[PDB]
RNA sequence: GCCCGGAUAGCUCAGUCGGUAGAGCAGGGGAUUGAAAAUCCCCGUGUCCUUGGUUCGAUUCCGAGUCCGGGCACCA
RNA sequence: GACACGGUCCAGACUCCUACGGGAGGCAGCAGUGGGGAAUAUUGCACAAUGGGCGCAAGCCUGAUGCAGCCAUGCCGCGUGUAUGAAGAAGGCCUUCGGGUUGUAAAGUACUUUCAGCGGGGAGGAAGGGAGUAAAGUUAAUACCUUUGCUCAUUGACGUUACCCGCAGAAGAAGCACCGGCUAACUCCGUGCCAGCAGCCGCGGUAAUACGGAGGGUGCAAGCGUUAAUCGGAAUUACUGGG
RNA sequence: AAUUGAAGAGUUUGAUCAUGGCUCAGAUUGAACGCUGGCGGCAGGCCUAACACAUGCAAGUCGAACGGUAACAGGAAGAAGCUUGCUUCUUUGCUGACGAGUGGCGGACGGGUGAGUAAUGUCUGGGAAACUGCCUGAUGGAGGGGGAUAACUACUGGAAAC
């Protein structure tokens, strides 16, 4: 359901950047960005009105990594929920576990995150959960399992985490690297430099 | 694959030595140990107008799947070799220790040398009685002596003395030297499809005599033919209308499917093992074709001609690409050619076939390679 | 004859048991009258595993109903005592 | 498994009791026109399904294989 | 209680046995076969569980049921690895032949291992019932019988289960439609109103963003497109809501 | 806390606005085909011929109803080999149980199909001129006799059925 392939080809397509290949390098460089989408990515866009609405549905699917349908269901759970559809979104999409272990910062990225909770690794609340889109229970602790606790990767992952944001709405530990929750995420806590104002309206036609 | 024949004389071991290399490869390799009854008595088989009486044996190798002719008389031997009913690459020579090479043994080589069959892999039998290291080297000798003669080099044939009761039996001190014989062989379940039924109420039935393997019901079974192969499972094997659930190689008995209609499954197909056959549509033969007078033709064809290729249950017509130099085959010729065939099927060198046309007798090969 | 037996409901491999009050000549999840309670025999170690209405069924057991083996052996799970 | 009829240049067929394969509808190559039509100038492009025999010579004579169509079987 | 699926008598049709007089049968019950058709699966296992029938009970029958096998038919979860990696290569392609692009992609390197394959641990679904025994009812009785505690031996088709631990090695796992506007995403070459494209408007007549291929990119994902079918769009049957 | 809910474009024409059909953008399917295809969970899987059917199987149980006991396993009397109780072993319904028969109970449940049917049906709301095995509440009773038949014997028709 993962992409799986040249994951880079995406902040090219939009030029906004969407931090998947944070790794060890402060800011990519060695990716000729913002002037090659593609091979006749030289030739200006139209921007047409069917493509400002696809425009950042596809980006945000690229920055969660989520199925169409997973979003298309997401959408309408978020649909039959209280208050504005568009902030339920946001909500839910922050709910998922890899994604809460990289606030965390124990993942990387998000395909280092997903590739931890897929191989047994993760715990939360002391049990071994594999599903990566767990939607997280309101203040609930998630770490890592004893037997393979900081084998040499997310060792390397916990520097990386000193130099990012670390919300407000959750809280890490770092000494026995224990991920706990807080408050549900808050649309202004965020990057907010997403617009999910025209996301609600492609799912509208 | 390539398959081999035990070339000799009578009261040498030629059946024993059948029978020492199908079930001791089919107990560390694979396969199934047939019974010294049905290598003894060979069916009937009436190939071209002529009935002959040979017996086909297969076992697996880890490399290949070899096969195995043998024939329980010194007349049925004369008629594979100089026509070539019973296609046959390997010849294994049974030279018997106690007796040693004996006027019998000479011809083989002598009429396998005519026709064209390259290799010959010797293998010493009944050294079981004489215990002699001086006896050892004086019959190994004559073997020698026996095959120089005939274009044959004798400086790297290879030779293995043993003795084929005892290998049948399952002493194994006397085991290794049955699979560095079979060894020298690569360098040096299988089901053919006979009849088929249908009766009310159970599906598709059909019949044929097993060739090797042991089958169970309720096992995954493939199928391999000239049309498009499938896939089914065993689900009753019935004798004479009486059940026989232990289907062992030799018996011509009569299988039930699972889920096939009527018409997808004709005289041609072969019940095989999962996984261990590929088809093959180019193959090369080396041919002999017989006088009018005698069944065959009076003059020869050309290149192109297309006659039909009966191999074990089909009636596969073959388009031949005929060599460099050959341009008419003349009645009486031993000469190769490349086979083309129009349809994908398991050819191994070795499988035998018949060669009809004019719905009448024509001539009969040995498959050589497969290209 | 109206009966006290069960319903098995949920799902293959994860049953389930709506214990009902119906008639002995219908299904097992066929037409009832009216249902009491349930039982959970695979559910967890939690605060809830059987809800069994008694008052009910003690109403139906006077008009002459018979209770089933299972469904009796619940009603001395709730432990009329304690 | 067995028995007949079609297998004839793109297509439908004629020609046979041995003698170097036709016709029709075609279709098409060129001048003209932005391009065709009309008009004018000129035409077969065939393994007779495959393969072989009785050979000065086989489409046709005797045979088979395979494809298609049309009839009957047999019942582990 | 039927005017009766696995009952009766009668007539007819389709089959069958036949000692030719006379008889037998009903898968629209589980499977299964012929045929029909664009198309739809095993002649499986157990009564452990629920329920149904008989019996005081024990048990017995249970193709109801509970499971298994089979099919991507649909929904849903998940995997085909991650981090690093510029000479920004080879090869492919385009080209203002400068170079760009495929492209951090790969190779190389460092780690991890779900699900698979191999080998061991191991729930729950189980409530009862059989025998024994204590007490209390019942009785002339410490008997019999009943009920309530308790003890013992246990009862599982699925089942080489769920789940858990461990071993080995990136090791076994990605295609499908599209790319003129509608509608997200392009050029080149070849073929020249020929071959073909197609939902609609329409393209191809020797310079095709629409034909075929190649490269690139785009949409979705173990699914992707197509066809058949309904509703919606259709306020083109309008009561809501038209003339 | 419990219906937080509605998009359009192309196409008549030289061009425009209209009226007005046609088409597509979406969702869905008891699906089929083409292609590809790793595992698992839960559901569904003959829509056409209500077409015809091989074979096994799909509803039997009760000895706490009775006569019997044809079998199986004990007991008991006995009988013979012979290790004098180690065994062989012929009678016997005397028991556990049990084919066939009589009787009770079920067979009208459960399961499948949608052919028929436009109101003898179904759905909705009421109703009176009914019956109701099995289970249950309440009041009493449960006295006394006879005549047959299946099983089983003898004979016997019929290929079988019977
Ligand atoms: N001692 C001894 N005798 C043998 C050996 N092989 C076969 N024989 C004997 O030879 C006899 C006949 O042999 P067989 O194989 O029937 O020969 P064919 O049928 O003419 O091939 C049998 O009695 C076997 O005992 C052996 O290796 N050693
Ligand atoms: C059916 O009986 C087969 N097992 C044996 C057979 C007999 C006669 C002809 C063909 C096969």
């Amino acid at each position: 359901a993962r992409y799986l392939g040249p994951k880079l080809k995406l902040s090219r397509r939009e030029g906004t950047d969407l931090f998947l290949k944070s790794g060890v390098r402060a800011i990519d460089t060695k990716c000729k960005i913002e002037q090659a989408p593609g091979q006749h990515g030289a030739r200006k866009p139209r921007l047409s009105d069917y493509g400002v609405q696809l425009r950042e549905k596809q980006k945000v699917r690229r920055i969660y990594g989520v199925l169409e349908r997973q979003f298309r269901n997401y959408y309408k759970e978020a649909a039959r929920l209280k208050g504005n559809t568009g902030e339920n979104l946001l909500a839910l999409l922050e709910g998922r576990l890899d994604n809460v272990v990289y606030r965390m910062g124990f993942g990387a990225t998000r395909a280092e995150a997903r590739q931890l909770v897929s191989h047994k690794a993760i715990m939360v609340n002391g049990r071994v959960v594999n599903i990566a889109s767990y939607q997280v229970s309101p203040n609930d602790v998630v770490s890592i399992r004893e037997k393979a606790k900081k084998q040499s990767r997310v060792k390397a992952a916990l520097e990386l985490a000193e130099q990012r944001e670390k919300p407000t709405w959750l809280e890490v530990d770092a000494g026995k690297m224990e991920g706990t929750f807080k408050r549900k995420p808050e649309r202004s806590d965020l990057s907010a430099d997403i617009n999910e104002h025209l996301i609600v309206e492609l799912y509208s036609k | 694959h390539v398959n081999v024949g035990t070339i000799g004389h009578v009261d040498h071991g030629k059946t024993t030595l059948t029978a020492a290399i199908t079930t001791v490869l089919a107990k560390t390799y694979g396969g199934a140990a047939r019974a010294f009854d049905q290598i003894d008595n060979a069916p009937e088989e009436k190939a071209r107008g002529i009935t002959i009486n040979t017996s086909h044996v297969e076992y697996d190798t880890p490399t290949r799947h070899y096969a195995h002719v043998d024939c329980p008389g010194h007349a049925d031997y004369v008629k594979n070799m100089i026509t070539g009913a019973a296609q046959m690459d390997g010849a294994i020579l049974v030279v018997a220790a106690t007796d040693g090479p004996m006027p019998q043994t000479r011809e083989h080589i002598l009429l396998g040398r005519q026709v064209g069959v390259p290799y010959i892999i010797v293998f010493l039998n009944k050294c079981d009685m004489v215990d002699d290291e001086e006896l050892l080297e004086l019959v190994e000798m004559e073997v020698r002596e026996l095959l120089s003669q005939y274009d044959f080099p004798g400086d790297d044939t290879p030779i293995v003395r043993g003795s084929a009761l005892k290998a049948l039996e399952g002493d194994a001190e006397w085991e290794a030297k049955i699979l560095e014989l079979a060894g020298f062989l690569d360098s040096y379940f299988l089901l053919p499809i006979e009849d088929v039924f249908s009766i009310s109420g159970r599906g598709t039935v059909v019949t044929g005599r097993v060739e090797r393997g042991i089958i169970k019901v309720g096992e995954e079974v493939e199928i391999v033919g000239i049309k498009e192969t499938q896939k089914s499972t065993c689900t009753g094997v019935e004798m004479f209308r009486k059940l026989l659930d232990e289907g062992r190689a030799g018996e011509n008995v009569g299988v039930l499917l699972r889920g096939i209609k009527r018409e997808e499954i004709e005289r041609g197909q072969v019940l095989a093992k999962p996984g261990t056959i590929k088809p093959h549509t180019k193959f090369e033969s080396e041919v002999y074709i017989l006088s009018k007078d005698e069944g065959g033709r009076h003059t020869p064809f050309f290149k192109g001609y297309r006659p039909q290729f009966y191999f074990r249950t089909t009636d596969v017509t073959g388009t031949i690409e005929l060599p460099e130099g050959v341009e008419m085959v003349m009645p009486g010729d031993n000469i190769k050619m490349v086979v083309t065939l129009i349809h994908p099927i398991a050819m191994d060198d070795g499988l035998r076939f018949a060669i009809r046309e004019g719905g009448r007798t024509v001539g009969a090969g040995v498959v050589a390679k497969v290209l | 004859m109206v009966t006290i037996r069960l319903a098995r409901h949920g799902a293959k491999k994860r049953p389930f048991y709506q214990v009902v009050v119906a008639d002995s000549r219908n299904a097992r999840n066929g037409r009832f009258i009216e249902r009491v309670g349930f039982f959970n025999p695979i559910a967890s170690e939690k605060e809830e595993g059987t809800r069994l209405d008694l008052d009910r069924i003690a109403h139906w057991v006077g008009q002459g109903a018979t209770i089933s083996d299972r469904v009796a052996a619940l009603i001395k799970e709730v432990n009329k005592a304690a």
